[PDB]
């Protein structure tokens, strides 16, 4: 099966040529941070590491950082400055991953190196929609007969839509026995969703999260995860309303 | 009458 590295999406014309030949996924607008469809877009207490502590391998803003424990990233004003290891989303400190074509789920994400447990993979970026916007896109994606869905609940009536604009996190497939999870992090007082490994993911293994999918559509998508505890369908047994799936 | 579609919901892994 074909595979491509994350740096292949930074070349629109090469990517478009690869996509006509089925060597890369279809074109999408690559973004580095969420874009709000409508205009509606804190020091920790870590004692600064000395230069010698940094040389010794000591970590800055590690497991005991008050910002990290609350899933808040540090800013440029962190007491540990440049050494701060709690700015992964801002610095784009992504896991080494590849976009691969799967047998029946479309494109997916795989580990290019062994990924330890609790490793930041990528941020789930996209166009942040309100409920009015979410409903207009529900109608359009149903009209176009789209196979793949890219709506992620963020907060209350707000949804991150990675259908047209996003990054390689939009390729992560569902598994009923997942090896990743979402985590909601605050960066500059703004909520963001990232994917994190839930276990030691060996190199070459596909990265997947439990979508916990709220299906509004009439027909359930069969789940091809292949787990022993497979639920059979993305979205389980019951169908929910467009208002409930949208977070209301 | 969407025949297909839904929303992914964030949640922490627990089981
Ligand atoms: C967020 S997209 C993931 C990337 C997508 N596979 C692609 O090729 O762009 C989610 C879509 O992938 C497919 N998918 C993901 N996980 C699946 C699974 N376990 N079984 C079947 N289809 C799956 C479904 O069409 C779903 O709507
Ligand atoms: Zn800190
Ligand atoms: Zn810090
Ligand atoms: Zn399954």
């Amino acid at each position: 099966g074909p595979s491509c590295v994350m740096d292949d999406f930074r070349d629109p014309q090469r990517w478009k040529e690869c996509a006509k030949q089925g060597k890369m996924p279809c074109y999408f607008d690559l973004i580095e941070e969420n874009v709000y469809l409508t205009e509606r877009k804190m020091q920790c207490e870590c004692t600064p590491l000395s230069k010698d502590e940094r040389a010794q391998g000591e970590i800055a803003c590690g497991e005991d950082c008050l910002n990290r424990l609350l899933m808040i990233e540090c800013s440029s004003r962190c007491p540990n400055g440049d050494y701060c290891s709690n700015r992964r989303f801002q610095r784009k400190q992504h896991a080494d991953v590849e976009v691969i074509l799967t047998e029946k789920k479309g494109w997916g994400l795989r580990a290019a190196k062994d990924l330890p447990s609790n490793t930041f993979v990528l941020e789930y970026c996209g166009e942040v929609l309100d409920h009015k916007e979410f409903k207009a896109r529900v109608k359009e994606y149903a009209r176009n007969k789209n196979i793949h869905y890219y709506f992620m609940a963020l907060k209350n009536d707000e949804i991150i839509d990675a259908t047209q604009k996003g990054n390689c996190s939009r390729f992560m497939n569902h598994s009923c026995e997942p090896n990743c999870e979402t985590q909601k992090w605050t960066v500059n007082g703004q909520l963001r969703v990232g994917f994190f490994t839930t276990k030691l993911v060996p190199s070459g293994s596909e990265l997947m999260f439990d979508y916990q999918f709220q299906r509004y559509g009439k027909e359930a998508q069969k789940c091809f995860c292949g787990s022993a505890n497979c639920r059979g369908y993305l979205g389980g047994e019951n169908r929910v309303s467009i208002r409930a799936a949208g977070g209301k | 009458a969407p025949s297909t579609g839904g929303v992914m919901k964030p949640h922490r892994y627990r089981p």
